[PDB]
RNA sequence: GACGAUCAGAUACCGUCGUAGUUCCGACCAUAAACGAUGCCGACCGGCGAUGCGGCGGCGUUAUUCCCAUGACCCGCCGGGCAGCUUCCGGGAAACCAAAGUCUUUGGGUUCCGGGGGGAGUAUGGUUGCAAAGCUGAAACUUAAAGGAAUUGACGGAAGGG
RNA sequence: CGUAUGUUCAA
């Protein structure tokens, strides 16, 4: 069925690429939502957080469109906030769980204060900024379970994230800039260098080169 | 900006006291004259006397003849 | 990152920036990753082993992509210490 | 330039500094040995001075104040002087 | 004029860390800026850094190692008791797995967490992490 | 009004490309061949193509057009590669260079040991064009 | 919203500048705000130049010509067709039209 | 109505209360 | 050259160099090309240090060689002035061309019929081919460039500082481009002068075309 | 203000006159979209071409008749300034801003000042002023928006092309 | 040269 047409989503299909952390490492761009279904296909959940109508004025009258804004994440590590308007409610929630899929990104959890079991919070004190909105993760007592509003209580869960209290500044009316900026929140969580990133990183083989002849053999055909 | 020295706290506690009173939420309840303006009183219920029954027009965009007493 | 115990509970490690040090995120679609192959020393042909440099994408942004290399491979020996 | 070695700027790269801005401040201003063409004896004098000097007993001018570095009389030699 | 030497140091530090510059000149030096860079030198934020003597307040360079994320000072000295040592800590640090508040006590200049050990509340310097 | 549709000039294009060969400059012939070279529905919009076609032939006879002809095609390759100059435009007997760059090779241990002329130096540094309006 | 960043204007670094009359409706306009014009044309227009000439007394009379600088207030310039609406980059555009 | 003809209408308002008062004071 | 006397720069390369024009640069300087001048000339023209110039055509071409497909290094010219010397490379070394007019969405557009996932970008100046400069920054594509003395290195990873304004001087680049990066590989021989001469990657403009194109007919005719 | 036009009216726009004023001197007045609608002092943070002032350096041209210096020009550097272009520095609701940046990773110092729209800069008391007014400055009551920036349309006695 | 206006609510 999925005949892939990036070197990315060949890989993916030849069962030569393992975990989507090989493809997060790299920074790779994924542009097709089957190499997420391909990995992460039976726990991702997804959620229709809001069905917003658009119009613009013309001389007839009003063109409605309907923007849904779609979560997807498995409750572990991963999230992914996706955003599509179309014509009809039916097309806009199916584009945007495509673009939801494409938008994953792993999710760093670390500890509050004791470094027992696994970890249930956000590492660090995370701020994202979508126009007015500011949402501020902040890292919680084992326990303390997420004390947000419904909108980023939605995504961090599906973050995995298990314990955050959290601060939100500017229109959080605008679901649309307040999803996303608790997004943008989850997502620089492992662009934060705390202490333990310090060491030098050592460079593996890029997944474009490990497996450069297995392309050349069938993605120069297919 | 605002002052910020180890010394400022007159300054800083000057300041709250005189941009308090620029809220109305404050203003009502620490002016007095709301509260002797209020025909109430400052009371949760009042009696009275019914002296006439008027009809209020509603506002627009509605439509009605609101039942009413002058008290 | 590790819990008391010292196990891995991290997903993964990113990569860091060969010259900021900044980390790559995984959304960081203007980094690279350059390798640099290592002639042998009489032939001045590819035997095999190259070097690895990454650059973040804001380095890149800058413009500063240019000497993060050239810095970095003077230090790897690549280019002639009298440049 | 993300890299730039601040202990150590080139000569050229000092002299041009402001000379309140070097890494270290030192005066652009020096002292001269100035011959007049008459007598023999050698006058200490300021390049940046301020005052008409007069080599005593000759009574002659050696240098006219300007803005900036004082303008020695025609047929004056100078050599500056070292410490 | 310039109020705060520490504060014009630790900002200065602030910008070219994020500017991705590998060495910052400080200027002008002062005991309470040497102390505090010893501190971050101490847990690896910073390099080795050189004061310049010029028969003046001085100047300092200092190499940057791509680990800060943010030096900031704390404008008036507040004084910090043990007690509300925590509360600060809430405040000022992303988390208490890492960055460090460093105060100046009796006993010295030092982080939050030297001076809980030595049992020592003092006067809040900065911060960095 | 006679600008031709893209339908006109889609298939026109494709059918010099294709089958140049048995083309010319006379719309009668061609009006025949592409009677059997391709299915125009209509009897109008052949006559239309094979209007163009005539058009384009002349001028793709005349130079190379947006069309490609193995002809104009062959040629280019030969001008790309068959002209390599007997001796190199770089094969000069005296090369001349400015002290400045002189200097330079001096410091590429190159300088005394070419075959090289130095000139003058340029006096007087006005390469600046004035400034200016316009 | 602010429209120009030198608020349609030529002031900079002085508080105040001389107002000038405009050429048309003797509007006064800051000599700094007005649309100039220098204006150089011949005394006689090109159609009528040659009959000038062969009624001249002179071999080789060169034409004097007129020099006239005209100053206009916004209205004017924009009425008279000296300037034009522009988009919003078009407007960041200081190059005079070419020749 | 135009902010500066509105603050016309005040001052001429005033003048007239102020010469209400001075007859009366 | 890794201070090896095997790639040093040799007195055929100095002569060719000189000869072409490649020391000379533009009267503008950018401030990341300064490190590569030597000194300005009294007439305001720059003149480009060549041992930096070798450096950097080594260091490109160890890049070029590290790429294990030679189809995944993309050689790319706006400008007619190296069209024919990037065509020759790329024939010369099986990288992938694009010559002309690049169609923006090249490396973004996965659905284009013209998509392709190049490994190495190398273009020939940084002003005239913008486009996939600013394009490679969307799929983590490392980039090389012939950058003049008023060039511009944003996106630019490996800049060989070089006079890509003149005709021979871009012909020539490309050509000694190509031959190193044939002797790292092996293909030809290092103490063995190449086959192809240098004038074959020059672009030669219409007027000298017809003009030696009847030059050489006069010639045969008698 | 008078008048002549224009108009349904025209206490206006247009035109003909024309008082106060406009001008100088001396005393008041203290307000302006008094605007960069952007406090001041200090530090840091990209690039580029200019520009004005000062200084320093350097082929050459020109006058100073030759020399000398000095000026005019050319190529740079430094410092203080009015600005400009560019930039994914970074910020911002955006327009935009190299400051309006170095802000949830929130603290250099310090002054003034705002807290939904009105009522209202009104009343009233004080104070200043010859006056006009300036400064200080409320309340009752009323109201679910008022407003900013930007988008698409529609419209325009706006422009351009059909 | 020279003209003004368009009852209330309602998609
Ligand atoms: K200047
Ligand atoms: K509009
Ligand atoms: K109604
Ligand atoms: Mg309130
Ligand atoms: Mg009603
Ligand atoms: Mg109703
Ligand atoms: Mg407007
Ligand atoms: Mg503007
Ligand atoms: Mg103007
Ligand atoms: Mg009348
Ligand atoms: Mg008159
Ligand atoms: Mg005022
Ligand atoms: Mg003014
Ligand atoms: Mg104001
Ligand atoms: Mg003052
Ligand atoms: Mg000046
Ligand atoms: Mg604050
Ligand atoms: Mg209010
Ligand atoms: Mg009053
Ligand atoms: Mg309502
Ligand atoms: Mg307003
Ligand atoms: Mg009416
Ligand atoms: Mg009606
Ligand atoms: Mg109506
Ligand atoms: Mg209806
Ligand atoms: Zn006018």
């Amino acid at each position: 069925e999925w005949m892939p047409v990036t070197k990315l989503g060949r890989l993916v299909k030849d069962m030569k690429i393992k975990s989507l952390e090989e493809i997060y490492l790299f920074s790779l761009p994924i542009k097709e939502s089957e190499i997420i279904d391909f990995f992460l296909g039976a726990s991702l959940k997804d959620e229709v957080l809001k069905i917003m109508p658009v119009q613009k004025q013309t001389r007839a009258g009003q063109r409605t469109r309907f923007k849904a804004f779609v979560a997807i994440g498995d409750y572990n590590g991963h999230v992914g906030l996706g955003v599509k308007c179309s014509k009809e409610v039916a097309t806009a929630i199916r584009g945007a769980i495509i673009l939801a899929k494409l938008s994953i990104v792993p999710v760093r959890r670390g500890y509050w204060g004791n470094k027992i079991g696994k970890p249930h919070t956000v590492p660090c004190k995370v701020t994202g900024r979508c126009g007015s909105v500011l949402v501020r993760l902040i890292p919680a007592p084992r326990g303390t379970g997420i004390v947000s509003a419904p909108v980023p209580k939605k995504l961090l869960m599906m973050a995995g994230i298990d314990d955050c209290y959290t601060s939100a500044r500017g229109c959080t009316a605008t679901l649309g800039n307040f999803a996303k900026a608790t997004f943008d929140a989850i997502s620089k969580t492992y662009s934060y260098l705390t202490p333990d990133l310090w060491k030098e990183t050592v460079f593996t083989k890029s997944p474009y080169q490990e497996f450069t002849d297995h392309l050349v053999k069938t993605h120069t055909r297919v | 900006g605002k002052c910020r020295g180890l010394r400022t706290a007159r300054k800083l506690r000057s300041h709250r006291r005189d941009q308090k009173w620029h809220d109305k939420q404050y203003k009502k309840a620490h002016l007095g004259t709301a509260l002797k303006a209020n025909p109430f009183g400052g009371a949760s219920h009042a009696k009275g006397i019914v002296l006439e029954k008027v009809g209020v027009e509603a506002k627009q965009p509605n439509s009605a003849i609101r039942k009413c007493v002058r008290v | 990152m590790q819990n008391d115990a010292g196990e891995f509970v991290d997903l993964y490690v990113p990569r860091k920036c060969s010259a900021s040090n900044r980390i790559i995120g995984a959304k960081d679609h203007a980094s690279i990753q350059m390798n640099v192959a290592e002639v042998d020393k009489v032939t001045g042909r590819f035997n095999g082993q190259f070097k690895t440099y990454a650059i973040c994408g804001a380095i890149r942004r800058m413009g500063e992509s240019d000497d993060s290399i050239l810095r970095l491979a003077k230090a790897d020996g690549i280019v002639s210490k009298n440049f | 330039p993300l890299a730039k070695d601040l202990l150590h700027p080139s000569p050229e790269e000092e002299k041009r500094k402001h000379k309140k801005k070097r890494l270290v401040q030192s005066p652009n201003s020096y002292f001269m040995d100035v011959k007049c063409p008459g007598c023999y004896k050698i006058t200490t004098v300021f390049s940046h001075a301020q005052t008409v000097v007069l080599c005593v007993g000759c009574s002659t001018v050696l240098c006219q104040p300007t803005g900036g570095k004082a303008r020695l009389t025609e047929g004056c030699s100078f050599r500056r002087k070292q410490h | 004029v310039r109020m705060n030497v520490l504060a014009d140091a630790l900002k200065s530090i602030n910008n070219a860390e994020k500017r991705g510059k590998r060495q910052v000149l400080i200027r002008p030096c002062s005991k309470v800026i040497v102390r505090f860079l010893t501190v971050m030198m101490k847990h690896g934020y910073i390099g080795e850094f050189e004061i310049i003597d010029d028969h003046r307040a001085g100047k300092i360079v200092v190499n940057l190692t791509g680990r800060l994320n943010k030096c900031g000072v704390i404008s008036p000295r507040f004084d910090v008791q043990l007690k509300d040592l925590e509360k600060w800590q809430n405040n000022l640090l992303p988390s208490r797995q890492f960055g460090f508040i460093v105060l100046t006590t009796s006993a010295g200049i030092m982080d939050h967490e030297e001076a809980r050990r030595k049992h020592t509340g003092g006067k809040i310097l900065g911060f960095f992490f | 009004g006679r600008v031709r549709t893209k339908t006109v000039k889609k298939a026109a294009r494709v059918i010099i490309e294709k089958y140049y060969t048995r083309l010319g400059n006379d719309f009668h012939t061609n009006k025949r061949v592409c009677e059997e070279i391709a299915i125009i529905p209509s009897k109008k919009l052949r006559n239309k193509i094979a209007g163009y076609v005539t058009h384009l032939m002349k001028r793709i006879q005349r130079g190379p057009v947006r069309g490609i002809s193995i002809k104009l095609q062959e040629e280019e390759r030969e001008r790309r590669d068959n002209y390599v100059p007997e001796v190199s435009a770089l094969d000069q007997e005296i090369i001349e260079v400015d002290p400045d760059t002189k200097e330079m090779l001096k410091l590429l241990d190159f300088g005394s040991l070419s075959n090289l002329q130095v000139t003058q130096p340029t006096v007087g540094m006005n390469f600046k064009t004035p400034r200016g309006p316009v | 919203t602010k429209k120009r960043r030198n608020n349609g204007r030529a002031k900079k670094g002085r508080g105040h500048v001389q107002p000038i009359r405009c050429t048309n409706c003797a509007r006064c306009v800051p000599k700094d705000k007005a649309i100039k014009k220098f204006v150089i044309r011949n005394i006689v227009e090109a159609a009528a130049v040659r009959d000038i000439s062969e009624a001249s007394v002179f071999d080789a009379y060169v034409l004097p010509k007129l020099y006239v600088k005209l100053h206009y207030c916004v209205s004017c310039a924009i009425h008279s067709k000296v300037v034009r609406n522009r988009s919003r980059e078009a407007r960041k555009d200081r190059t005079p039209p070419p020749r | 109505m135009r902010a500066k003809w509105r603050k016309k209408r005040m001052r001429r308002l005033k003048r007239k209360r102020r010469k209400m008062r001075q007859r009366s004071k | 050259s890794g201070a090896l006397d095997v790639l040093q720069m040799k007195e055929e390369d100095v002569l060719k160099f000189l000869a072409a024009g490649t020391h000379l640069g533009g009267t503008n300087l950018d401030f990341q090309m300064e490190q590569y001048i030597y000194k300005r000339k009294s007439d305001g023209i720059y003149i480009i240090n060549l041992k930096r110039t070798w450096e950097k055509l080594l260091l490109a071409a160890r890049a070029i060689v590290a790429i294990e497909n030679p189809a995944d290094v993309s050689v790319i010219s706006s400008r007619n002035t190296g069209q024919r010397a990037v065509l020759k490379f790329a024939a010369a070394t099986g990288a992938t061309p694009i010559a002309g007019r690049f169609t923006p969405g090249t490396f973004t557009n996965q659905i284009q019929a013209a998509f392709r996932e190049p490994r190495l970008l190398v273009v020939t100046d940084p002003r005239a081919d913008h486009q996939p400069l600013t394009e490679a920054s969307y799929v983590n594509l490392p980039t090389i460039a012939l950058c003049n003395t008023d060039s511009p290195l944003r996106y630019v990873d490996i800049a060989i500082p070089c006079n890509n304004k003149g005709a021979h001087s871009v012909g020539l680049m490309w050509w000694m481009l190509a031959r190193e990066v044939l002797r790292m590989r092996g293909t030809i021989s290092r103490e063995h002068p190449w086959e192809v001469m240098p004038d074959l990657y020059f672009y030669r403009d219409p007027e000298e075309i017809e003009k030696e194109e009847q030059a050489a007919a006069e010639k045969a005719v008698t």
